[PDB]
């Protein structure tokens, strides 16, 4: 929530994990200078600054600008959260998997493996198919002298990238398990904030050769400034429903007297979702550049276009509003009411209660999501107006960013009030 | 806005009245908690990919 | 050359497939490690999971190097 920054690097405990966790990030950072075997990069990175290529921006600032270094870890983790999407379609779709999950815990493991292999397959299968369309359709425009555009190449990638995610993936669970944080969730936090200091060190250099306005980039930091203060502001915002209970036996209390209910849960997760999402079809129509139509297709989805602005906001908005609605569970907060003998003054324990609950709640969540979708719009046109041009300074960027940021932070705080008592 | 359902958005904004939003102080803290964190990871990886650079820049 | 090649790619595909097979065997407790970020107050070392970590970081480690052997092949 607030601070807890100091007190976590003073004690050995939380120092540990902090330390694992840049050591992670280091090998991350480490391995993604290694290039797949048989990638001319000069040529990738020449070609992301044409109009063909910069709808690439999108699935470059997700990659941990692995992109355009094609490391082993060429497409990030965003395969295996893709891989998680479509577990969550095929779960809700058939449900083989969900008597499973209705078992138990044991069944949950089983989501989970079959999730994992989703994304190291989804390695595979977006590796062969960009090895396939978009490395040699041209053909060899981006290969390496001596590399033929037949099996041997395409099995060289496949190999590569596939222990490429699996290694990747691992990483992420190590972070999970001895690190602050969600580990997939700092890695892209990491991917995103790693391009952050040399904009700014080449911006400042563009600066004094009279290239850049020296106010423009002033408004701009301010404008980051003040959509730090912003989110930050939001998200600790919530509506207090107070309960009063229980003079007599039933009591007393002796506890909370208010229900807190916030705009934001918060969560990373639904912002991410919605990124691989607009992902998916502009991943799904670049690799075939010669063609013009599909080049059209995908420049309707780009983030920065009027269109793929749009969608993104759209998508932005619905998935924060979704999975705000989603974690809070009125039914066991009530339960929890009815056997405390909690009474909220006005009516009776039982289902009018979830009932006016969902009431205020469906009110209530609507101003958050359109905020996190006005945190989405506003950038992109600031730097249509500024000088300033940068997706890595884009609205899904700063939400990442914040999320993860403010996330971490409260995990830690969290912890640190359990040990206390 | 449009026929026949009555707009709700009254209640969107009647809710949102009753709202406690957090005080300055809170506000503040958050900020510089985040300004904290996003600027120190961000110059612990920007030291890392500028020495990864220069290092793997010796394998030529 | 031909030989020599061929045998370092062979070696390239059996360390990724085993890298493979290992991160699949290592499920992390309290799955998923996707949604939530984890208990910080206590935890524990299981001989498995520490074998497993120690072999996996030496297989990583040398499919990167040997990344750069395939990549850097005249």
């Amino acid at each position: 929530m607030v601070k807890a920054f100091w007190s976590a690097l003073q004690i050995p405990e939380l120092r540990q994990r902090v330390l694992f966790t840049l050591l992670v990030l280091a090998a991350y950072r480490l391995g993604a200078f290694i290039p797949t075997p048989g990638v001319d990069l000069d040529k990738i990175q020449e070609f992301l600054r044409t109009a063909q290529g910069g709808v690439f921006g999108i699935i470059n600032l997700f990659s941990g600008g692995n992109f355009e270094r094609f490391s082993i870890f060429a497409l990030g983790i965003m395969p295996y959260i893709t891989a998680a999407i479509i577990m969550q379609i095929l779960v809700t779709v058939v449900p083989a998997l969900e008597k499973l999950s209705k078992e138990g815990e044991e069944g949950r493991r089983i989501i989970n493996q079959y999730t994992r292999i989703g994304g190291i397959a989804l390695g595979a299968f977006q590796g062969f198919f960009l090895a396939t369309a978009f490395l040699g359709a041209e053909g060899g425009r981006f290969l390496l002298p001596g590399w033929s555009p037949g099996p041997f190449f395409w099995f060289v990638v496949v190999v590569t990238q596939v222990a490429g995610i699996a290694l990747l993936l691992w990483m992420a669970e190590r972070i999970t398990e001895y690190g602050i944080g969600n580990g997939t969730s700092l890695i892209i936090f990491a991917g995103i904030v790693v391009e952050w200091l040399p904009q700014i060190l080449r911006t400042i250099g563009l600066i004094r050769t009279g290239e850049v306005n020296l106010v423009a980039f002033l408004f701009f930091l301010a404008f980051i400034v003040l959509a730090f203060a912003g989110m930050a502001a939001v998200q600790q915002a919530e509506r207090r429903i107070p309960v009063q209970y229980a003079r007599g036996a039933a009591g007393y209390g002796g506890q909370a007297t208010y229900i807190p209910i916030k705009l934001n849960a918060a969560g990373v997760i639904p912002i991410i979702f919605a990124a691989a999402i607009l992902q998916i079809p502009i991943f799904l129509a670049a690799p075939f550049q010669d063609n013009p139509v599909l080049q059209g297709i995908a420049n309707f989805f780009n983030p920065t276009r009027p269109s793929g602005l749009f969608i993104e906001v759209l998508l932005v908005i619905l998935f924060t509003y979704v999975y705000t609605a989603v974690q809070f569970d009125p039914k066991r907060i009530a339960e929890s009411l009815r056997e405390y003998g909690g009474f909220i003054p006005g009516i009776r324990p039982g289902e009018p209660t979830v009932k006016f609950l969902e009431h205020i709640v469906s009110r209530l969540t609507l101003w958050g999501a359109l905020f996190l979708g006005l945190v989405t719009l506003l950038p992109q046109i600031i730097q249509n107006l500024t000088g300033i041009h940068s997706i890595a300074f884009s609205g899904i960027g700063l939400l990442i960013v914040v999320g993860v940021a403010l996330d971490t932070l409260r995990q830690v705080e969290s912890q640190l009030m359990l040990r206390s008592y | 806005m449009f026929a026949r359902l009555i707009r709700y958005f009254q209640e969107a904004r009647a809710e949102l009245a009753r709202v406690t939003w957090p005080t300055r102080e809170q506000v503040v803290e958050g900020t510089q908690a985040i300004l904290l964190f996003t600027l120190a990871f961000m110059v612990i990886l920007g030291l890392y990919d500028t020495v990864f650079r220069f290092l793997i820049g010796l394998l030529r | 050359m031909d030989l020599l090649y061929t045998l370092v790619i062979l070696f390239y595909l059996g360390v990724a497939g085993l890298l493979v097979y290992l991160v699949l065997v290592q499920e992390p407790k309290q799955g998923a490690g996707d949604l939530m970020g984890g208990s910080a107050d206590l935890f524990s070392a299981r001989g498995v999971t520490g074998g497993l970590y120690r072999l996996t970081v030496i297989l990583g480690v040398v499919f990167a190097a040997l990344a750069l052997v395939i990549g850097l092949w005249p």
